[PDB]
């Protein structure tokens, strides 16, 4: 049963684990923050 | 493959209280001899004598 609750850990464990990496992907995906970014500074300049 | 370890800790409480029941019926029945053989000739001969 400790043995159980061990391997239990480690399932949480890889969770977080890919849960960071999918917000890694999120982050690197192609339409950003930084695209977004661009986006708006050119529109509202040209906008104004 | 949680899950899998759980029904084995079931199964491992199976065999625990199997060899509680050999232990109580090991118990019962050296009980049942000890009371159905009742008093033995040694004490019938001391009352009688």
């Amino acid at each position: 049963r400790r043995e159980a609750a061990q391997m239990q850990v480690e399932y949480q464990e890889t969770q977080q684990a890919h849960t960071q990496a999918q917000l890694e992907l999120l982050q690197r995906k192609f339409t950003n923050k930084a695209l977004y970014s661009w986006m708006r500074g050119k529109l509202s300049a040209i906008y104004y | 493959r949680i899950q899998q370890r759980t029904v084995d800790e079931v199964d491992a409480d199976i065999a625990v209280l199997a060899e509680s029941r050999r232990s109580a019926q090991n118990r019962l029945e050296k009980y049942q001899q000890l009371y159905d053989e009742d008093i033995n000739h040694g004490e019938q001969r001391a009352m009688s004598l």
